[PDB]
């Protein structure tokens, strides 16, 4: 009797893509507050 | 500088001849594994019924028999193959019996 | 009555206060001449495997094999922590060895079957784990590695039927309900899943493979 | 009682061996030394040097200089130094630095040697004998030092590189006088030896007129019958060189006593019986040192080349990948991998691993004759002909390499020419069946039937079981009826049947002609009676043959 390896999981790609979109929001907003 | 002073790794004094280090390829040579390579010499799917009939030859003869045709389906239903057939369930000691009856048992209609 | 307590107390099951079963055999061990007997020893190598300390599954099996090679009590445990440890070259001198003396019974061809499994040619140890299974029945071995020969590459629709003969000629093992569950996870179906783990749980309560899923 | 007294003596004397050799940094006994103790049968530290502390600073420059591979930067340091014990250590860098110099600057050059059969070198004698003339022993004295001893080690091996052999012996023999116990030392002098008469004039030397510094060498030691090295080198020169054996039996299992689990007595004891073709014995020798040596590549070259005799290519598979495991640049891990592909039938391969064991270790001729035989099974034979012949060029008396080499002549129709190499390897081994067959088979398809018959006669005798002079007889007889006499040829033709019948009826395929030409003769003989059982007896061949008497059988029958 032999296990294999347990599930894991990862970071998907939605959520790394939606990290992705919320960074340029951050990254877009605050030089309009520079300018 | 400090080249020669640290000793924390393998380094060009510690094997014995320094000249070695000319070569410095064999250490990167996979090693033919056992059995089965040796079936692509000849050859310069038949490598593995090779290994599976060399490690087949270690039966006895009325368990070959029995091992001759067998095929085991997933839910375990068992198919017996006769040298008529025997599909019965498996892990019942009962039906592994009969099959070897019909196989070395006689039987004889007798009109 | 404290020595034969300790002594049927070592075959007990593991995953429930094994620092018990540990004080046990500790005080069999040197008080009494049992110290390096064969069921202590595979008391360790149990609970070592239990615990995936298989560098003390290779140091007590290879102690306990040098006395007798052929002791069926730990070759399954033995089988078990050399294929983790992928001892390619000493599982196949066990296998051959085995060969050479036991044809009949299933340990040699789940052995060679084995073998097989850790070169990665599993549509190949399908059929001799099915000789496996076939030669000992009630051999919770040879099914489950069945069963995960099926699951591993492909024809993921009757993986599912092998694990529920596992479940169901093999009960109060949470294992196969464990991997059932985990299988039909497989399939992205989550309610049925969920209730094969929750009955994985229920028949064993202490084991880290069935709360990690 | 007293076995055990000398017990006490040799681990204190071995542990002393071992602290000054391994102190001064030669490896070639120290290494041998610790391996001797921990063999040893079960039953403060040592240290001393006549040292001041002013120079002894040198000492720690000069040591970790040497084995951190800078030899010539530890010479320019302890130039000027003058205690005997430090000049060893300068001189025996500079020599090191030459040979290891030498051994980068030939790696392309296989065979070595000058083909007839300096100045740099002289250079370092001429300090040797400076500097043992102005000390103040000069040998021969009782109060005579380890370093002075080891200093004459240094002087012979220099003298021996320069082929002038004769002084370098003498100067080892002083040597191992003063200090006995330095196997790096005996190993150069068990070089030197060329011929067996030669090693009973050096071991009558050794007994007669030859002693020990009792000064220097504890008590109970310098006893030439109590000796340890003494009996070492009766095991060591005697059987490698194959020589006469005396006063080597009682030795042996002495040393078996003391050493009951010194590696290399078994690996020697097991190669005893790798040369006296004893494969089934040797073998279960072997299986101890593995198991309870498992990393030891030294003396793994015959066990490696007892699997390949012995076939079984699962078990060759697991010593080919536990073996190059280890490392791939020892000499004999490069031979054990070679006979592994060798079995495979990948010739392309194996023939790589054969040019590469001898190239780490270009004493290790043996692997030349095994590379020739690598290209034999390739059909190519111009390649063949030239591994071969380097390794009669090393040495002559190689019975491997001759024999080798006139298979591969015999191989092509070039039959004559290969009667010479033939010739040549007969005075190798004349007592082998083996050889004598080739040659009568050479003089029989080079018309030489005058020469063939007494050639067989030979071989027969040398044959130590009947059963295998079954294929002789038969051909010597046909060679007699090549030489119009058909009588003479009957005596010979009841022999090799006569033999069936000895062997409780072996029924052999040289026999099955043996019984039908001798029917068919006795049917010209009149005697149909005679001839009847003959074709019955060999009623159990070939197809052919079985028909060829039954027919004969009908035809006496009748005439019966």
């Amino acid at each position: 009797m032999i296990r294999r390896a347990p599930t894991t999981l990862q970071l998907s790609h939605d959520d790394v893509t939606s990290l992705i979109d919320d960074l340029n929001e951050q990254k877009l907003k605050q030089q309009l507050n520079i300018e | 500088s400090s080249s020669s002073y640290r000793d924390s790794y393998f380094q060009y004094r510690h094997l014995p001849a320094p000249h070695h280090i000319l070569y410095a390829e064999w250490n990167q040579d996979i090693l033919a594994l056992p059995d089965e390579v040796a079936n692509i010499t000849m050859a310069m799917m038949t490598s593995e019924q090779n290994s599976n009939r060399y490690w087949n030859s270690f039966h006895d003869e009325d368990d070959w028999n029995l091992f001759n045709g067998m095929e085991l389906e997933s839910n375990g239903v068992v198919t017996f193959a006769g040298q008529e057939t025997i599909t019965g369930s498996i892990f019942d000691r009962r039906i592994t019996q009969l099959a070897y009856a019909r196989n070395n048992g006689w039987h004889e209609l007798a009109l | 009555k404290e020595i034969m307590k300790n002594l049927y107390k070592i075959n007990l099951s593991k995953y429930i206060n094994t620092e018990d079963i540990t004080k046990s055999n500790e005080i069999l061990a040197k008080d009494y001449k049992l110290a390096d007997n064969v069921d202590v020893v595979r008391s360790k190598v149990d609970i070592c495997y239990t615990q995936c300390k298989f560098n003390e599954c290779l140091e007590l099996c290879e102690t306990v094999l040098e006395n007798d090679e052929f002791n069926t009590n730990i070759l399954p445990a033995y089988i078990g922590c050399l294929y983790e440890l992928s001892n390619k070259n000493k599982l196949f001198l066990l296998s051959h060895r085995l060969a050479e003396t036991f044809p009949k019974s299933a340990i040699t061809w789940f052995s060679v079957a084995t073998y097989y499994m850790s070169l990665d040619r599993i549509s190949e140890a399908q059929k001799y784990y099915s000789k496996s299974s076939i030669l000992d029945p009630s051999f919770a071995a040879a099914w489950l590695g069945f069963a995960h020969t099926y699951a591993l590459e492909g024809e993921q629709d009757q993986a599912l039927t092998a694990y529920s003969t596992a479940s169901r000629f093999f009960p109060g093992m949470h294992l196969p309900k464990l991997f059932l569950g985990m299988q039909f996870m497989a399939m992205n179906s989550l309610n049925l899943a969920e209730s094969y783990f929750v009955l994985a749980y229920d028949i064993c309560p202490n084991d880290p493979l069935v709360l990690n899923e | 009682d007293s076995q055990d007294k000398i017990i006490h003596d040799i681990r204190i004397q071995l542990r002393k061996a071992a602290t000054e050799l391994s102190r001064w940094k030669l490896y070639g006994s120290s290494k041998w030394a610790a391996e001797a103790l921990a063999g040893l049968a079960e039953a403060i530290p040592q240290n001393g040097f006549g040292l001041s502390e002013t120079e002894y600073d040198l000492y720690l420059l000069g040591s970790t200089l040497f084995d951190a591979k800078e030899f010539d930067r530890c010479v320019f340091f302890l130039k000027d130094v003058t205690n005997p014990y430090l000049k060893f250590l300068k001189l025996y860098s500079k020599f090191l630095s030459w040979d290891k110099k030498s051994q980068e600057s030939m790696e392309n050059i296989l065979t070595t040697g000058k083909f007839t059969d300096q100045s740099n070198i002289s250079s370092i004698l001429k300090e040797i004998n400076t500097f043992l003339e102005s000390y103040e022993i000069k040998i021969d004295d009782d109060e005579a030092d380890l370093g002075l001893a080891l200093l004459y080690y240094l002087r012979g091996v220099i003298l021996k590189q320069e082929k002038n052999i004769s002084k370098a012996m003498s100067s080892f023999l002083k040597s191992l006088s003063c200090y006995s116990f330095n196997w790096s030392c005996w190993l150069e002098l068990m070089d030197c030896l060329q011929k067996v008469d030669d090693a009973l004039l050096l071991n009558n030397y050794l007994y007669q007129n030859f002693q020990f510094k009792f000064s220097e060498n504890l008590g109970s030691q310098r006893t030439i019958e109590f000796n340890i090295m003494i009996k070492f080198f009766k095991l060591k020169v005697f059987e490698e060189l194959n020589g006469q054996l005396e006063d080597y039996f009682e030795d042996l299992e002495f040393l078996l006593q003391v050493f009951p689990n010194f590696t290399f007595l078994k690996a020697y004891n097991a190669t005893i019986s790798y040369n006296n073709l004893d494969y089934v014995t040797a073998e279960s020798r072997f299986d101890d040192i593995v198991k309870q040596d498992p990393y030891r590549l030294n003396d793994l070259e015959t066990y490696s080349n007892i699997l390949y005799v012995m076939q079984k290519n699962s078990k060759l598979a697991y010593l080919a990948q536990f073996v190059s495991q280890i490392d791939r640049f020892r000499p004999e891990t490069c031979c054990i991998i070679a006979n592994y592909y060798s079995a495979r039938q990948e010739h392309e391969k194996s023939i790589m691993y054969f040019r590469r064991a001898l190239t780490l270790d270009k004493k290790t001729t043996n692997a030349w004759t095994l590379m020739g035989h690598e290209f034999v099974e390739l059909s190519n034979s111009h390649a063949a002909i030239e591994c071969y012949r380097r390794a009669v060029d090393i040495c002559p008396r190689d019975f491997k390499a001759w024999f080798g080499l006139g298979q591969a002549y015999a191989l092509l129709d070039m039959h004559l020419y290969s009667l010479y190499y033939f010739q040549k390897a007969c005075t190798l081994k004349p007592w082998d069946r083996r050889i004598w067959q080739v040659l009568g088979e050479c003089y029989s398809k080079t018309g030489n039937k005058v020469e063939a018959i007494k050639c067989y006669k030979r071989s027969i005798k040398a044959s130590q079981t009947v059963d295998q002079n079954t294929s002789i007889y038969y051909r010597l007889a046909q060679l007699y009826e090549e030489l119009e006499d058909l009588q003479e040829c009957k005596k010979f033709m009841m022999k090799c049947v006569d033999v069936e019948e000895l062997l409780e009826g072996i029924v052999t395929d040289e026999t099955v002609k043996a019984r039908l030409w001798l029917a068919i003769f006795e049917i010209k003989a009149g005697n149909y009676q005679l001839a009847y059982d003959y074709a019955m007896g060999v009623s159990s061949g070939t197809s052919q043959e079985i028909e060829e008497a039954r027919m004969l059988a009908r035809e006496c029958r009748r005439h019966m």
